RNA sequence: CAUGUGGUUUAAUUCGAAGCAACGCGAAGAACCUUACCAGGCCUUGACAUGCUAGGGAACCCGGGUGAAAGCCUGGGGUGCCCCGCGAGGGGAGCCCUAGCACAGGUGCUGCAUGGCCGUCGUCAGCUCGUGCCGUGAGGUGUUGGGUUAAGUCCCGCAACGAGCGCAACCCCCGCCGUUAGUUGCCAGCGGUUCGGCCGGGCACUCUAACGGGACUGCCCGCGAAAGCGGGAGGAAGGAGGGGACGACGUCUGGUCAGCAUGGCCCUUACGGCCUGGGCGACACACGUGCUACAAUGCCCACUACAAAGCGAUGCCACCCGGCAACGGGGAGCUAAUCGCAAAAAGGUGGGCCCAGUUCGGAUUGGGGUCUGCAACCCGACCCCAUGAAGCCGGAAUCGCUAGUAAUCGCGGAUCA
């Protein structure tokens, strides 16, 4: 906006520092301003801190989980490796595939194989 | 002697003039 | 020939009334020396804060009494009527003499 | 003797060496500035209020 | 202060010879903030130097302050709750400070009437190897080697 | 604490004199002396409509007695009788050219002196001291303000030991100049003693 | 020795403040004034406000007896306004004497009954709120942690994310410069000149204020993840440039009813009011903050030079005469960057002093004078002559300040005869 004329260099870089940290974490959450119908996680043990929130909020719990996990506190479990890009990719790809498949226009999976190595 | 009742700075400190201090 | 004194407090109000006269006199008459600020005589009053005993932390004020001089030469009839009608003083006690 | 005194201060019956200074506002016996005619106390009170023209907060 | 070391005050170099050590001496002489007075008083002795000996007041001043420069001193210090008179090297600045200082005092010690002559005669004995200020220096260094036993705590 | 009066603090920059006018070193006292008794009589027989900023202007026999009021409907009476007789009593004891320029108040809730004198009266009328302050501060903030603060002090209700009820909301940076925070002192007579009142309304900026 | 205080004394020697933060504090001006205390003389609806009735009188001006003053007692002048009335008279708005009631008034207590204002921890770096989370709960969390900072400042981190009162930052003074205005100053430029920027003349300069600019770890190099730190250049000034104002939630049953407001209390021919005189100034003593010295880096005499800030029309006094002098008589300028207090002092030049209870030191005391004020015994201040005391750098202990600071030397202002 043409409102940048004001605001001294002080508020400038600071407000820009605001945008930087704001996107540093929120990028991927702001897209929805309502309580998600469910939650998907890579390791229910580590991010169990969130699991509790969804659990207390009656939000269904689905998540890929390694042996280092607590399956009893997960609604729909996803057993298997987790500390490997290989295992995580195969699951996340096919999972999101079900999302677009039930949505419309089944596209090709995102370029992950290249990032893997 | 800023206290001498008969000197230069004697009256100067006392804010006065008199004889020993020049006066019109 | 004529000389005008513009004593007053607030220099903001003094600046407006002084500049006003400068435009009025010059734009409707001969030459006029601009606003001439003089050494502002100030009444610095110091005093204690608390009512009882407190020979410290005392508070003090100051009375800003400004001064501004403006000289008009040739006595123009246009400038006399201009300053006699188009004027907007207030807290500015002015005094004029030949 | 507070009331009868503030009245006597404005009397000046005998010699002039009795017309001592006397604050107007709260009528103080001392600390009466001649310029303002007020006491130091009521002086600052008004100053904060802004009822004292040209009297701004001193700072230097 | 507890934070910074606080840097020294770089004084103005001599306005006649060109040397900071000299001006610093004027400051020690300076009573009640009268530099120009003390300056002349110093240069008065400088002329008294050439009167007695054909020697330049410059080196006569260096020789004096040099022979009055305390090499070591004893400093008090606590340890669990006891003070030890531990000796050790002094800082070059402090040495210069004490030297210039003691001399000024040693001049005051003299019976001489005028201040200049006091500074004059004192600067002679100091440059020599025996004077009021010099002996006070010799005294302090004794304390150091005396308590050399406690020198184990160099810290 | 200390807290110098925030008005005298903004005295120079923000708000200007509640009484603006020049005077020579000759009669400044006498001028301000009569200037005082004026505003005093106004506070007396005019507090009815709830006056606040009793602005004053003088220069030479001219005195613009501008008086801000919550509702000038009472200061004028009907057509022109209350206001007229007021100018009467004014110059009746004075000699200067009185000129009562009455002016309304866009919102008494955002006017500190009014908000204070308001609740201060409630306490005199025996009311819920605690919540009286709560609604007062909530009144100003919900009104349109951007900072509120109210504090009473003295025998709350009538207890022996003194006390001071603190209550406020929004922002009240009293240390800052560019704040334009109106002060609102007020008394409060009680059958058991006195009672202090304070009020702060942050509004302006830059 | 000046001044505050303790104590003692006194008819009174008014009261308050009590470690730091009471002690040159309230007092920024006690000869009666002030004054709240004491003694002697009077008033006692009063010196002030509001209201009503009653006998009388307009208002208002001057005099007298008495007195220490106050007060008491008492004589002369006088008669505006309106209505009924030609007139006479009398009524009355209003002002005043007296009698009467409601009432005034109180610096008389309670600052643990209070407001307001102020001291203080301390400009110390902190203290809290909303929501969420853990705990049966008080409560924790955030605010802790690593680094950094004048800082809860910011950065990284984290069951917390965010906000608020604070520090910061906006306003004033001093610094660098410019724009605007040139009766302050200026041969900077030129000419005249009783050579004083005096005349003309000029706004560049200094200055006078008014507005804006500049500094932002901005730029280069090293360290670092960041914030930031360090060294340098440019610059008048670098890492908040020096200084001021600003002193949070709370704290101290902190201070003040004697500034004022104010609940209650208590007195009312006196706990109120006026006067004269006395008293806060009383001194066998002790403490606090100070001033002046103990001297040759110094003291006296003469001559000479550089400030800032502030103040002044019944006030500041140029300058002239007089006196050794304070100061008096005469008398110009000045609502005052334009006249004046006004000589800044220390310093600078030349001279005397020669270590001495001293030409150091100026207390004490005798004699004589001037100014203010009705009035200087108590109890003022300053002159000139004489007097020239203690102290030759101070026990235990103890205070101040990190740069234009300490020390040191001057001037002004409020206050106010
Ligand atoms: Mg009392
Ligand atoms: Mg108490
Ligand atoms: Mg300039
Ligand atoms: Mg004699
Ligand atoms: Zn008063």
């Amino acid at each position: 906006s043409p409102e940048i004329e004001e605001r001294p260099k002080k508020e400038q870089v600071r407000l820009k520092h605001e945008l930087e940290r704001l996107q540093k974490y929120l990028s991927g959450f702001r897209l929805l301003k309502r309580l998600p119908d469910a939650i998907f996680v890579v390791d229910p043990t580590k991010e169990a801190i969130a699991v509790r929130e969804a659990r207390k909020l009656f939000i269904p719990v689905i998540a890929l989980a390694d042996t280092d996990s607590d399956p009893d506190l997960v609604d729909y479990i996803i057993p298997g490796n987790d500390d490997a890009i290989r295992s995580i990719q195969l699951i996340l790809s096919r999972a999101v595939d079900l999302i677009i498949q039930a949505r419309g226009g089944v596209v090709e999976p995102s370029p992950s194989y290249a990032l893997v190595q | 002697g800023k206290g001498d009742r008969r000197t230069r700075r004697g009256k100067i400190w006392r804010g006065t003039y008199g004889k020993y201090r020049p006066r019109k | 020939k004529i000389r005008i004194k513009l004593r007053g407090f607030d220099h903001k109000t003094l600046d407006a009334s002084a500049q006003k006269i400068v435009e009025a006199a010059r734009r409707s008459g001969a030459q006029v020396s601009g606003p001439i600020p003089l050494p502002t005589r100030v009444r610095r009053f110091t005093v204690i804060r608390g009512p009882f005993k407190h020979k410290d932390s005392r508070e003090h004020f100051e009375l800003r009494t400004h001064n501004r001089l403006v000289d008009i030469i040739n006595p123009n009839r246009k400038t006399i009527e201009q300053l006699m009608t188009l004027d907007l003083p207030t807290g500015v006690e002015i005094e004029i003499k030949t | 003797a507070r009331k009868a005194l503030i009245e006597k201060a404005k009397r000046t019956p005998k010699f002039k060496v009795r017309a001592y200074t006397r604050c107007v506002r709260c009528g103080r016996a001392r600390s009466v500035y001649r310029f303002f005619g007020l006491c130091r106390i009521c002086l600052r009170e008004l100053a904060h209020k802004g009822q004292l023209p040209g009297v701004r907060k001193a700072s230097w | 202060a507890r934070r910074r070391r606080a840097e020294v005050r770089q004084l103005q170099p001599d306005l006649v010879y060109g040397d900071v050590l000299v001006t610093a001496f004027i400051n020690k002489i300076m009573r009640d903030g009268k530099k120009n007075l003390a300056a002349r008083i110093f240069y008065d002795a400088c002329k008294i130097i050439q009167e007695k000996t054909g020697q330049e007041p410059l080196k006569v001043f260096k020789q004096a302050v040099e022979n009055v420069k305390p090499r070591m001193e004893v400093r008090s210090r606590r340890v669990g709750g006891a003070n030890y008179q531990v000796p050790m090297e002094v800082s070059p600045r402090r040495q210069q400070s004490l030297a210039l200082r003691w001399l000024v005092q040693a001049a005051n010690q003299r019976p001489e009437r005028r201040a200049a002559v006091r500074i004059a005669h004192e600067l002679m004995d100091a440059a020599e190897g025996k004077g009021g200020a010099v002996k006070k220096k010799e005294d302090v260094e004794r304390m150091a080697e005396a308590n050399r036993a406690y020198a184990h705590y160099r810290w | 604490g200390n807290k110098i009066h925030p008005i005298g603090f903004r005295l120079g920059i923000t708000r200007d004199w509640e009484s603006r006018w020049y005077a020579g070193k000759k009669q400044y006292r006498h001028l301000l002396l009569e200037d005082q008794r004026i505003r005093g009589l106004l506070e007396k027989e005019l507090y009815s409509a709830g006056l606040a900023r009793v602005d004053i202007e003088r220069a030479a026999d001219n005195v613009a007695v501008t008086v801000h009021v919550a509702k000038p409907g009472v200061v004028i009476g009907r057509g022109g009788e209350r206001i007229r007789v007021l100018r009467e009593e004014l110059a009746k004891l004075t000699g200067k050219n009185v000129a009562l320029n009455v002016q309304e108040v866009q919102n008494p809730n955002l006017s500190a002196p009014l908000v204070a004198q308001r609740v201060a009266e409630q306490i005199e009328r025996r009311f819920a001291v605690r919540r009286a302050i709560k609604q007062a501060v909530q009144r100003v903030m919900e009104s349109g303000a951007k900072g509120a603060k109210v504090i009473v002090s003295g025998r709350i209700g009538g207890a022996e030991q003194a006390r001071t009820e603190w209550a406020a909301q929004g922002r009240v940076p009293l240390h800052t100049l560019r704040a334009n925070i109106d002060y609102g002192f007020a008394l409060a007579r009680t059958t058991y003693g006195v009672l202090g009142v304070k009020a702060y309304i942050f509004l302006g900026e830059v």
